[PDB]
C-alpha cells in the first residue's frame, strides 16, 4: 500500500494545516470576550449603540486593548425561550429598559419580568446582567410635573423612601429621584430573591447618551470575571 | 360569526379524534410483549475529535459514512474525516453564530446557518481549491434551526419565524414556503425518497409536508412542550421526536396517531436530539443531563446509556450504514460511539 | 381583520386531514416490528461486528 | 563538626521494633506522595475538559512531587533511619544535587501558580489572552531548568564548599554520607534562590488575592443581603500554611547553622527535612484535590458505581 | 393536544366582583406554573398573575394585589382567578398561560403575541 500512504501523508498535511490556522483563531478567540444587547421593545437600543462604537448585528469596539463583541439581537421574534439559550456563554447581557415608561401598555413589567425569567432560567443562572435604564431624565421629568401616578400604577410606592445611603446627582432632588431609585429595587428585589451567588446584576440607571457607557460595560465585565475567578478557585 | 367557524372546527376535530380512536385496536406494546429484548447495549468511545473552540451544536454526516461536518458557536464549520481524525476541511463562518448544518448528499456542497437569518451554502469542491460560499438563501425572518439538502440543487430549510422553505439554490429564491406552524420550528427530517418531510416546532406538535403540493398533509399532536428533535424509521412510515417533556414518542403517519412513548420518572430533563440505526430497532435520544440514551424502539425499555459527555449533547447521529453514532457536545467535542 | 382567514384556513386545513385513509395500529406496529425483525442482522449497533471489520478501531 | 578517620555506621541506636515502625511511617508518605501525583497526574491528562493551561502547571507541579517520591526520598528514608548511606559515594552526589533540583521546581511552581492566579484577578479581561500556553510552557521550561543548572553547577562543582574552611567541611562531613553542606555564601544564595524569592512572590502576591477577596465579599453582602470570616481565609490559609510549615522550618535551620557553627543534632535534619517532603505529599491535596472540579472529574472516573443525579432533579 | 378554555366574564359594574375559571387538558397541569395575562382594547399584552407549580407562590401585577386572588386547583386540573373590586381600566380580555416548560421557574414567552399554550380568552367588561 503506497498510494494509501501518500493520501494519508496529504491528509495529514491538511490536518496540520488546518490546525496551525485553528491555532491561531484561539489565540484571537480566547481574547475576544462576547456581549448581549437585549432590547425590552422601544427602550433605547437605538442611541445607547451609537455609544458602544437582517439577525444577529455584531459590532466590534475595542477598550483598553480588550476586543469585546456585541450582539444586538433584532429581526428576531418576541419569542425568546429557544434563542436566549445561545447566550449563556457571554460575559454579560445588557439589558437595556425605559425607566420612564412606568405609566406609558406597560413597558416596565414586560421588562421586569424578562428579567426575572433571564435570571431564574437554567442556563443562565451562570450569565451575569448588566442593566441599564434608558429615559432617566423622561421619569425624573415627569415625576417633578406631577405626571408620576407611580403611587397608583405602582401602589407598593407609599412605604417606599429615597435610600439615605443615595448618591444623588445634582438636578434630582430627593422626590424625584424616588422614582430612579424606584426602578432599582425591583430588579434588585428579583436579584435578591433568586440568587445563587453564580450570577449578579449591574444596574446603571443613566440618561440615552453619555460617554460613560462603554466605561461601565467594561467596568463591569471586568467585575464579573474578577468574581468568576474568584469562585472557580474556592476563593470567594 | 368567528365561533360559527370555530364550532365547525371543533366537530372536525372531533370526528378527527373518533377516527384515530376507532383505528387504535391496540398499542405497540400488546403486540411487542412476545419478543426478544435487545438486552444490555454497552458502545464506548471510538474516536474523539478535537479542533472546536466553543459548544458545537450541529453535525452531519456524509452519505459514504466517513466524512462527518460539525458546526461549533466559534464561527467554525470542520469537515473531519472520522475514520482517521484528521481535519478535510475548515472553513470559517461569516456569523459566529451557527444552528445548523448539512452535508449534501453528493458531498459536493455543505450548508449552514443561525441567528443570522441566512443559510450559507459552501462549494467544498471548486476548481480553484478553496471554499467560496456558493450562494447565501435569504428571506427568512427568524434563525434557522436546521437545513437538509434534498440534492445538490435544492435544499429544505426551517426557521425560527413558525415557516419551513424549499429553496432552489441556483436562484436563491424559495421554490415553496410551509407556513403551518404556529410556535417555532426545531427540527427537520426528510423521507428516504425525500417526497415528504416532518418538521417539529414549539407549539408541541409535528407536521408531515409533501415538499412538492406544499400543504402539511397530517398534524400529530402527542406532545405537551416545545419540541427540539425528530427523525423518521428507516422505513419511513414512522418518526419520533424528544421535546422538552422529557419524552421521545414515536408517532406513525398510515395511523395518523402516537404509537409509543419512551420515558422515565427519573428523567425531567430535555431531549435535544433523536435518532435511529440501520434498523429502526433502536432509538438514541440526546438529553440535557449531560448524557444520552438508547431506547429499544420496540419494548420502550432503556437498552443503553452513553454517558462519556460533559455539558450537553446538542446533536447526535448515526451513520447511513450503522457503523457509528457521533454525538456533538456543548464541551465542543464529538464523541463517536459503536 | 386576518383572523377570519387565518380561521378558515385551518378549517380548510382541518377538513383535508380529516379526510385520509387509516390503518389499524396493530398492522403499523406488525409493519415496524416485520421491519425491525428482517433487518436486525444488518445493524452494527443492534448486532455488534467483530473489530476486524469495525473500521473505527 | 570535628571530622573523624573511621565512621561508625552502627550509630543507629534504636530498637527493631522501633525503626520498623518509623520505615511504615516513612513509607506510608512515600505511598501517600506517589498516589496523589499520579492521580493528579493521569487525571489532569486524560479528561479533555482539564486542559486549560493554568492546570499545566499542576501537571507540571505533580510530576516534580512524583520524581521526588520516586527516585529521591527511599534514599534518605535509608539515610535517616540508619544513619548510613549504604548507596555508595557517587549516587551522593547525584542525589542531592536531584533532591535540590526537584524541591527548587515544586516551590519555584508554587511561585508561578501565584503568578498565574494573580494575572487571573487582577487582570481578568486580559488573562486568557497573556496566560497562553507559550508562556506558562516556558514557566514550566524555566522552572524545571534554572534549578537543575544552579544544583548540578553547585554540587558536582563542590562550589558550595568553595569559600568555606575546608577543615570544617571535611568536618561538616561528619563521617560524610551525604549531610548537606553549605557554605556561608552559597547557604544564603541558596536560601534566597529556593525559597526567599519564591516565597516573597508568593506571600506578595496571595496578600492582594485575600484583599480583593475581601473586598469583593463586602461589596456582595452589602449589596445583596436585602464563611470563615470568608472563603479566602480558609483556602489561602490552607495554601500558604502549608507551605510555610513545611519549607520555612527547614531553610531557615540550613541558612542558621552555617554561620552559628551548629551541628544540628541529626533528629532535626531528619524531621525538617521529612516536613520538607510532607509538603510535596500535601502539593496535590490543596492545589489539584482541594477544588471541587477536580473531585468532579475524578468521581467521573469511576463512573462503573455511582450514578449522577442530572441536576438533582430539582424542581420548585 | 394543549387546550385551555377560560369561563367567567361579561359585565360588571364598577366594584363588583367577578371569576375567572381555566380549564386545562392535554397536560399534566401540577408540572407547569400558570400565569393570567390580559390585553385590553387598544393595548397589548399585560401580565396579570402567577402561581406556581404547587400554588406556594404567587405574583400579581402592580395595579393588582390586594384586589384580584389568584389560586389553583391541580386535582381538577384549574386554575382560579377571584376579581374583586373592579375598575373602569380592568375591562379586557383576559388569557389563560402556560410557561412553556415543566418545573421551571422561568416563563419567557406568556406575554408574546404568538403564543402557543395560552387560551383564547374571555371578556371582562366594566361600565353602568
Ligand atoms: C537535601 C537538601 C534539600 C532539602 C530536602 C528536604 O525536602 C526536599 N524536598 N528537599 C534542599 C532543597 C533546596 C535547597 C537546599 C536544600
Amino acid at each position: 500500500t503506497e498510494d494509501q500512504r501518500n493520501e494519508e501523508k496529504a491528509q495529514r498535511e491538511a490536518n496540520k494545516k488546518i490546525e496551525k490556522q485553528l491555532q491561531k483563531d484561539k489565540q484571537v478567540y480566547r481574547a475576544t470576550h462576547r456581549l448581549l444587547l437585549l432590547g425590552a421593545g422601544e427602550s433605547g437600543k437605538s442611541t445607547i449603540v451609537k455609544q458602544m462604537r437582517s439577525g444577529i448585528f455584531e459590532t466590534k469596539f475595542q477598550v483598553d486593548k480588550v476586543n469585546f463583541h456585541m450582539f444586538d439581537v433584532g429581526a428576531q421574534r418576541d419569542e425568546r425561550r429557544k434563542w436566549i439559550q445561545c447566550f449563556n456563554d457571554v460575559t454579560a447581557i445588557i439589558f437595556v429598559v425605559a425607566s420612564s415608561s412606568y405609566n406609558m401598555t406597560n413597558r416596565l413589567q414586560e421588562a421586569l419580568k424578562l428579567f426575572d425569567s433571564i435570571w431564574n432560567n437554567k442556563w443562565l443562572r451562570d450569565t451575569s446582567v448588566i442593566l441599564f435604564l434608558n429615559k432617566q431624565d423622561l421619569l425624573a421629568e415627569k415625576v417633578l410635573a406631577g405626571k408620576s401616578k407611580i403611587e397608583d400604577y405602582f401602589p407598593e410606592f407609599a412605604r417606599y423612601t429615597t435610600p439615605e445611603d443615595a448618591t444623588p446627582e445634582p438636578g434630582e432632588d430627593p422626590r424625584v429621584t424616588r422614582a430612579k431609585y424606584f426602578i432599582r429595587d425591583e430588579f434588585l428585589r428579583i436579584s435578591t430573591a433568586s440568587g445563587d451567588g453564580r450570577h449578579y446584576c449591574y444596574p446603571h440607571f443613566t440618561c440615552s447618551v453619555d460617554t460613560e457607557n462603554i466605561r461601565r460595560v467594561f467596568n463591569d465585565c471586568r467585575d464579573i470575571i474578577q468574581r468568576m475567578h474568584l469562585r472557580q478557585y474556592e476563593l470567594l | 360569526e368567528l365561533d360559527q367557524l370555530r364550532q365547525e372546527a371543533e366537530q372536525l376535530k372531533n370526528q378527527i379524534r373518533d377516527a384515530r380512536k376507532a383505528c387504535a385496536d391496540a398499542t405497540l406494546s400488546q403486540i411487542t410483549n412476545n419478543i426478544d429484548p435487545v438486552g444490555r447495549i454497552q458502545m464506548r468511545t471510538r474516536r474523539t475529535l478535537r479542533g472546536h473552540l466553543a459548544k458545537i451544536y450541529a453535525m452531519h454526516w456524509g452519505t459514504d459514512s466517513r466524512l462527518l461536518v460539525s458546526a461549533s458557536q466559534d464561527g467554525k464549520l470542520i469537515i473531519w474525516d472520522s475514520y482517521t481524525t484528521n481535519k478535510v476541511h475548515a472553513i470559517p463562518l461569516r456569523s459566529s453564530w451557527v444552528m445548523t448544518c448539512a452535508y449534501a448528499p453528493s458531498g459536493n456542497y455543505v450548508a449552514c446557518g443561525g441567528l443570522d437569518n441566512i443559510c450559507s451554502i459552501y462549494n467544498l469542491k471548486t476548481r480553484e481549491g478553496n471554499v467560496r460560499v456558493s450562494r447565501e438563501l435569504a428571506g427568512h425572518t427568524g434563525y434557522l434551526s436546521c437545513c437538509r439538502f434534498l440534492d445538490d440543487n435544492q435544499i429544505v430549510t426551517s426557521s425560527g419565524d413558525t415557516t419551513c422553505a424549499l429553496w432552489d439554490i441556483e436562484t436563491g429564491q424559495q421554490t415553496t414556503t410551509f407556513t403551518g406552524h404556529t410556535g417555532d420550528v426545531m427540527s427537520l427530517s426528510l423521507a428516504p425518497d425525500t417526497r415528504l418531510f416532518v418538521s417539529g416546532a414549539c407549539d408541541a406538535s409535528a407536521k408531515l409536508w409533501d415538499v412538492r403540493e406544499g400543504m402539511c398533509r397530517q398534524t400529530f399532536t402527542g406532545h405537551e412542550s416545545d419540541i427540539n428533535a425528530i427523525c423518521f424509521f428507516p422505513n419511513g412510515n414512522a418518526f419520533a421526536t424528544g421535546s422538552d417533556d422529557a419524552t421521545c414518542r414515536l408517532f406513525d403517519l398510515r395511523a395518523d396517531q402516537e404509537l409509543m412513548t419512551y420515558s422515565h420518572d427519573n428523567i425531567i430533563c430535555g431531549i435535544t436530539s433523536v435518532s435511529f440505526s440501520k434498523s429502526g430497532r433502536l432509538l438514541l435520544a440526546g438529553y440535557d443531563d449531560f448524557n444520552c440514551n438508547v431506547w429499544d424502539a420496540l419494548k420502550a425499555d432503556r437498552a443503553g446509556v452513553l454517558a462519556g459527555h460533559d455539558n450537553r449533547v446538542s446533536c447526535l447521529g448515526v451513520t447511513d450504514d450503522g457503523m457509528a453514532v457521533a454525538t456533538g457536545s456543548w464541551d465542543s467535542f464529538l464523541k463517536i460511539w459503536n | 381583520t386576518a383572523s377570519i382567514a387565518q380561521a378558515r384556513k385551518l378549517v380548510e386545513q382541518l377538513k383535508m386531514e380529516a379526510n385520509i385513509d387509516r390503518i389499524k395500529v396493530s398492522k403499523a406496529a406488525a409493519d415496524l416490528m416485520a421491519y425491525c425483525e428482517a433487518h436486525a442482522k444488518e445493524d452494527p449497533l443492534l448486532t455488534p461486528v467483530p473489530a476486524s471489520e469495525n473500521p473505527f478501531r | 563538626c570535628h571530622n573523624i578517620i573511621n565512621i561508625s555506621c552502627v550509630k543507629n541506636n534504636w530498637s527493631n521494633d522501633v525503626r520498623a515502625s518509623l520505615y511504615s511511617l516513612m513509607v506510608l508518605i512515600i505511598l501517600t506522595t506517589l498516589v496523589g501525583n499520579l492521580i493528579v497526574i493521569v487525571s489532569i491528562s486524560h479528561f479533555k475538559q482539564l486542559h486549560t493551561p493554568t492546570n499545566w502547571l499542576i501537571h507540571s507541579m505533580a510530576t516534580v512531587d512524583f520524581l521526588l517520591g520516586c527516585l529521591v526520598m527511599p534514599y534518605s528514608m535509608v539515610r535517616s533511619a540508619e544513619h548510613c548511606w549504604y548507596f555508595g559515594e557517587v549516587f551522593c552526589k547525584i542525589h542531592t544535587s536531584t533532591d535540590i533540583m526537584l524541591s527548587s521546581a515544586s516551590i519555584w511552581h508554587l511561585s508561578f501558580i501565584s503568578i498565574d492566579r494573580y494575572y487571573a484577578v487582577c487582570d481578568p479581561l486580559r488573562y486568557k489572552a497573556k496566560m497562553n500556553i507559550l508562556v506558562i510552557c516556558v514557566m514550566i521550561f524555566i522552572s524545571w531548568s534554572v534549578p537543575a543548572v544552579f544544583a548540578f553547577g553547585m554540587i558536582f562543582l563542590e562550589l558550595n564548599f568553595k569559600g568555606a574552611e575546608e577543615i570544617y567541611y571535611k568536618h561538616v562531613h561528619c563521617r560524610g554520607g551525604c549531610s548537606v553542606f553549605f557554605s556561608k555564601i552559597s547557604g544564603v544564595l541558596t536560601f534566597m534562590t529556593s525559597f526567599y524569592i519564591p516565597g516573597s512572590i508568593m506571600l506578595c502576591v496571595y496578600y492582594r488575592i485575600y484583599l480583593i477577596a475581601k473586598e469583593q465579599a463586602r461589596l456582595i453582602s452589602d449589596a445583596n443581603q436585602k464563611s470563615k470570616e470568608r472563603k479566602a481565609v480558609k483556602t489561602l490559609g490552607i495554601v500558604m500554611g502549608v507551605f510555610l510549615i513545611c519549607w520555612c522550618p527547614f531553610f531557615i535551620c540550613t541558612v542558621m547553622d552555617p554561620f552559628l557553627h551548629y551541628i544540628i543534632p541529626p533528629t532535626l535534619n531528619d524531621v525538617l527535612i521529612w516536613f520538607g517532603y510532607l509538603n510535596s505529599t500535601f502539593n496535590p491535596m490543596v492545589y489539584a484535590f482541594f477544588y471541587p472540579w477536580f473531585r468532579k472529574a475524578l468521581k467521573m472516573m469511576l463512573f462503573g458505581k455511582i450514578f449522577q443525579k442530572d441536576s438533582s432533579r430539582c424542581k420548585l | 393536544q394543549v387546550q385551555l378554555q377560560e369561563s367567567g366574564g361579561g359585565l360588571v359594574q364598577p366594584g363588583g366582583s367577578l371569576r375567572l375559571s381555566c380549564a386545562a387538558s392535554g397536560f399534566t397541569f401540577s408540572n407547569y406554573k400558570m400565569n393570567w395575562v390580559r390585553q385590553a382594547p387598544g393595548k397589548g399584552l399585560e401580565w396579570v398573575s402567577d402561581i406556581s407549580q404547587s400554588g406556594a407562590s404567587i405574583s400579581y401585577t402592580g395595579s393588582v394585589k390586594g384586589r384580584f386572588t389568584i389560586s389553583r386547583d391541580n386535582a381538577k386540573n384549574t386554575l382560579y382567578l377571584q376579581m374583586n373590586s373592579l375598575k373602569p381600566e380592568d375591562t379586557a380580555v383576559y388569557y389563560c398561560a402556560r410557561c412553556p416548560a415543566p418545573f421551571t421557574r422561568d416563563c419567557f414567552d406568556v406575554t408574546s403575541t404568538t403564543y402557543a399554550y395560552r387560551g383564547q380568552g374571555t371578556q371582562v367588561t366594566v361600565s353602568s
